[PDB]
């Protein structure tokens, strides 16, 4: 058996401002058990973009059915971007716990934004 | 995400011997407890938790008495039981977090205590 690989294809991804962005993730197992969630920066001041739970993020939504057992894609949309968005994405495994902790990140994808 | 079959609140009085928390999961398609984990809050504590891959149960001294049937999550319940002496002094908002391999949720429910 292999370890479980979290694949972020694109080291950078350009975005028009006020257009939608789109952040490739895919998964190569779904356990050990624990979620996958997306963060702007690394370390102890990086911004939470996204999880699955409903109501905290209104810009921002998964691609493919996530609401599938099988789903291995991770790929998130963000809305209306503008130059404060611009920055380094990481799709992040963690494992459950009091408290849940990182298991694995992804590479990273830089997103620029073009101004008008 | 694991989505939930929502309830505002559940109210008991000094009629109630336990009190059950209602929470329950729409979407599940677990195959053994060993692929679940569930977390239930207050005031920001886990004060039940339930790690499927251990099949391990923690609660804090103060909430001796929270439990979950495990039997009943693969069916998609992880309502939380507990005794009235745990429950009077501890009304509130809990938060039922849920976790399927990689899908995860959470659903808020006030619990009242109407006195008689
Ligand atoms: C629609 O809303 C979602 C967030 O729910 C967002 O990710 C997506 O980019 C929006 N679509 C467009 C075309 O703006
Ligand atoms: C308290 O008891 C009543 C009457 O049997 C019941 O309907 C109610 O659901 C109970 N409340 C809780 C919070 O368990
Ligand atoms: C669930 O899986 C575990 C680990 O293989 C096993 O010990 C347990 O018996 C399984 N549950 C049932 C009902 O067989």
């Amino acid at each position: 058996e292999e370890e479980l690989q979290v694949i972020q294809p694109d080291k950078s991804v350009s975005v028009a401002a006020g257009e939608s962005a789109i952040l490739h993730c895919t998964v190569t197992s779904l356990i050990p058990v624990g979620p996958i969630q997306w963060f702007r920066g690394a370390g102890p001041a990086r911004e939470l973009i996204y999880n699955q739970k409903e109501g905290h993020f209104p810009r921002v939504t998964t691609v493919s059915e996530s609401t599938k057992r099988e789903n291995m894609d991770f790929s998130i949309s963000i809305s209306n971007i503008t130059p404060a968005d611009a920055g380094t994405y990481y799709c992040v495994k963690f494992r459950k716990g009091s408290p849940d902790t990182e298991f694995k990140s992804g590479a990273g994808t830089e997103l620029s934004v073009r101004a008008k | 995400q694991l989505l939930f079959n929502k309830t505002k609140s559940v109210e008991f009085t000094f009629g109630n011997d336990t009190v059950v928390i209602p929470c329950f999961v729409t979407n599940m398609e677990a195959q053994n407890t060993t692929e679940v984990y569930v977390k239930w809050k207050f005031k920001g504590r886990d004060i039940y938790t339930f790690d499927g891959a251990l099949n391990k149960s923690t609660v804090p001294t103060d909430f001796s008495s929270a439990k979950i049937e495990v039997s009943q999550l693969l069916k998609g319940d992880a309502s939380l039981k507990m005794d009235k002496s745990d429950a009077v002094s501890h009304t509130g908002n809990y938060t039922c977090e849920v976790t399927e391999l990689t899908r995860e949720g959470e659903t808020i429910i006030e619990l009242k205590y109407r006195v008689v």
